[PDB]
């Protein structure tokens, strides 16, 4: 997904990071979430 | 002068109900309506020679919404002959029945007229409607106008009765 | 915006409307998937270092006056559906007459 997220476009499901102005969309952190979501879709989630 | 015109010839279980509403003219301008009913007591089955051309009253429907336009459009008999928003009717209509049996009508003919309020209480001319049918148990137009509400009724009945000139001096 | 059975079955009828702005609504399985994606080993390790806001809202934050937008969408749907039901009811009455 890192190569899939369009430029200047905020994905629907995004992890926010807190800076001085407040919580804002952070691209690398949201991409880390979305790649885990790929791993959960193609392979799944481990919960043991 | 005089002017007679047959309106209805009904076949009820009491017999033919001749309906004559011959009006009266004093040089052109109508003066009196004068409706009379005669009844050929007996039992008659001739239904081809049976009809009832009733004229309707200024019947007012009851509505308050914008669905009113949609309902009026849905009526295939109504034809658009005005350019003002719809919320209520006061049609002065008139129809023509043809009986093929005791209650069922061989055909229906309705032409009527259309009514609704105009700008600043300054009303001018209006348009009309049209309808035909066949082998029907009722008239859609009149029943619709009535079902939404009663006509222009300048008659609301008083609550309780008291005497006026009751006694033996009447 | 989550679409489920229960007491929110009355707000599902506008979900299609909002979704055609470029926002997306979620079913209950989709929000299960999204929140279970917060339990991945990387997000879990990322929570031991930093508290994590996960905006799983599907873009509903970009709609100005969401309350009024949803209210007028619902009003439009209701005022279409009721008049459609009523025209049909009146036509059925006419046909029975």
């Amino acid at each position: 997904v890192s190569s899939t997220i369009p430029s200047q476009t905020i994905p629907f499901l995004h992890i926010q990071k807190k800076t001085k102005d407040g919580w804002e969309y952070n691209k690398k952190l949201s991409s880390l979430y979305l790649d885990g979501l790929e791993s959960a879709a193609i392979n799944g989630l481990t919960f043991k | 002068s005089t002017k007679a015109e047959i309106k209805a010839v009904l076949n009820q279980p009491s017999g033919k109900l001749v309906e004559v509403v011959g009006t009266i003219y004093r040089e052109g301008k109508p003066v009196m309506e004068v409706t009379s009913q005669f009844l050929y007591r007996g039992e008659y089955n001739d239904y081809c020679n049976t009809f009832q051309k009733v004229t309707e009253t200024p019947v007012q429907v009851a509505f308050k919404s914008a669905k009113d336009l949609a309902v009026l459009r849905s009526k295939e008999w109504f034809h658009l002959e005005k350019d003002v928003q719809f919320d209520v009717l006061t049609f002065r209509c008139e129809s023509t029945y043809k009986f093929k049996s005791a209650n069922v009508y061989s055909s229906i003919k309705t032409t009527g007229q259309v009514l609704l309020e105009l700008p600043t209480k300054e009303v001018i001319q209006v348009g009309s409607v049209d309808y035909e049918a066949g082998t029907s148990y009722g008239n859609p137009v009149t029943d619709y106008l009535s079902r939404n509400g009663k006509t222009i009724e300048e008659s609301v009945i008083f609550e309780n009765a008291i005497p006026l000139s009751s006694g033996e001096e009447l | 915006w989550t679409r489920g059975t229960g007491l929110m079955s009355a707000n599902n009828i506008i979900a299609e409307g909002i979704e055609k702005l470029g926002v997306r609504t979620f079913s209950q399985k989709e929000m299960a998937f999204n929140i279970l994606g917060l339990l991945t080993p990387e997000i879990v390790q990322l929570c031991q270092e930093e508290p994590v806001m996960a905006d799983l809202n599907g873009g509903l934050q970009f709609i100005d006056n969401l309350k009024d937008f949803t209210s007028k969408l619902r009003t439009d749907l209701l005022e279409t559906a009721d008049i459609r039901r009523a025209v049909s009811i009146e036509s059925a009455i006419e046909q029975k007459v």
